[PDB]
This record gives C-alpha cells, structure tokens and sequence, in this order.
C-alpha cells in the first residue's frame, strides 16, 4: 500500500492522488 | 516503528491536500 | 471555504492518530 | 459528515473513533 | 500576495503552483 | 491577526508539497 | 530521500514561524 | 469551540520550537 | 493563560517564551 | 539529533489531543 | 522521558496520556 | 543549504533566522 510505496520512497502529488477516491 | 508512524502522518496531510474534495482512505499495510 | 480547509487538515491527523492500524475514511462536505 | 460534526463541534476523540475503518 | 488570495478563498494547487520559484 | 496566521502556516506547508524541488517563495501581506 | 522530505516540512514550518513578517525563500539544494 | 482548538495546536508547535530544551507547559483555558 | 493571550491575539516569539519551562 | 527534534514534534501534536483541556507539561529529558 | 519511551518505540494515544496533567 | 545545514544536525531558531527575508 502507500506507506510501503511512499515512506520507502518519495512520492510525488501524482502518486498520491492514486491513493484518493 | 516511530519513523514509519512519523511519515504516515505526512502521507495523510497530503492526501488531504491532494484529494481535495474526492476524500480519501487511508489503509497503511 | 477556508476555515472548513483548515479544520479538515487537523481533523485527518487526529483521525489519524486515533485509529490507528485500521486506518480512517475521509470524506469532506 | 464528520466535517458538520466535528467543525461546528469540538470532537471527543471517542467521537471521532466513529470514521476509524 | 498569496494570503490576499488563498486566505480569503481557497486555492487550487493550481492556483498554489503560482507561488513556486 | 490570528486567522492570517493560522491559514498561512496551512499554505506554507502546501507550498512545501506543490513546489517540490522548485522550492517556493512565502510574502505575508 | 524520505527522512529529507519529512525534516524539509518542519523547517519550512520553523522558517514561517521565525521570519514572521518578513517571509522567506525556500531553496532545497 | 473549535477555533480554538485549531489555535491551540499550532501554539504547542510554536512553543516546541521556542521553548527547545526548557519544554514547556501547556495549559489551555 | 496562553490561550486568551495569543488565540486572539497574536504573539511574538518572545511573548511565547513566557510559556517556557 | 534530528530525528529525535522532529519525533518531538509529532509527540507534542498528539499530547496536545490527548490531554486535551487537562492539558500538559513536555519536558524532554 | 517521554522522549526515551515515544521516539524509541510507538507509544498508543493510552500510553501518551500518563504524560498529561 | 538549509537542508544540507539543518537537516543533518538540528538548527536553532537564531540559525534558522539566516534563511529569512
Ligand atoms: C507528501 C509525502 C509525504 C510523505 C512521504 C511521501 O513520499 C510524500
Ligand atoms: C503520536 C506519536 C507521535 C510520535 C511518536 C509516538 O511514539 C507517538
Ligand atoms: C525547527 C527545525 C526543524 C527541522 C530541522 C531543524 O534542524 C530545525
Ligand atoms: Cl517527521
Ligand atoms: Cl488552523
Ligand atoms: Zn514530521
Ligand atoms: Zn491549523
């Protein structure tokens, strides 16, 4: 999930917005 | 365990920024 | 409006703390 | 909504355990 | 200035973007 | 006043996100 | 590169709270 | 009510960053 | 207390350091 | 030292919810 | 402290609470 | 920089206070 994708790695606003509804 | 719970509540404050108006879930794995 | 922007950005780190492993819905109005 | 909710009002943390998952 | 316009209404992140370098 | 300060500390830390390496400029008025 | 996106959020944070009116420039290098 | 709730937790921010080693206390009204 | 002195209005830096341990 | 600054800040956010009107002394040893 | 204890290892929003007033 | 100075070791408000306009 995201705090595997994105606290091992930076994510960008784009890689967030992945994560919204 | 602390630096993990440091950065998910970085991850929620932009997901609340980049959402906007959609909302969000948040399920950390 | 703004002061709704602002109350939501602290209502998601207190969800966030508060709930902890199961993780929270947000969904502004 | 938990804005209506918890905007207007100060939320207890009890309360707010209402939009845990 | 930024708070002239994003204080008094609120700002996409488009909008925001015009405040970067 | 309070307010301003309030929602300027907010859009600092969206700038923060927005501007990534670009970095960004914060003028109060 | 996490740990130095998380401290820059703080510092911009610490930058608003310390120039106050005089504002300030965010330059990550 | 909830304004100033929203005030409190930015003047706890600010007091970690002034206070640094002394602490502080935090008392709300 | 510190609510009434800086949540209406606003405090130096130096003010705040009243509220110092 | 960094780490444990920007840990601090997260410590004091949530003692802020915790207590809430108890509130509370941080004094970091 | 709170330190030692919190920023060592997570603490519950259960644990922070002995370190209210 | 900032970054380089400050995240590798903790800056004082006085340090930090080189980084204002
Ligand atoms: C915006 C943000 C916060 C935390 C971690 C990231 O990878 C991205
Ligand atoms: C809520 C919180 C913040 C920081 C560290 C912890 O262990 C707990
Ligand atoms: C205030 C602050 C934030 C982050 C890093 C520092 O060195 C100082
Ligand atoms: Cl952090
Ligand atoms: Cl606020
Ligand atoms: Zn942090
Ligand atoms: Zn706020």
């Amino acid at each position: 999930g995201i705090v595997e994708q994105c606290c091992t790695s930076i994510c960008s606003l784009y890689q967030l917005e992945n994560y919204c509804n | 365990f602390v630096n993990q719970h440091l950065c998910g509540s970085h991850l929620v404050e932009a997901l609340y920024l980049v959402c906007g108006e959609r909302g969000f879930f948040y399920t950390p794995k």
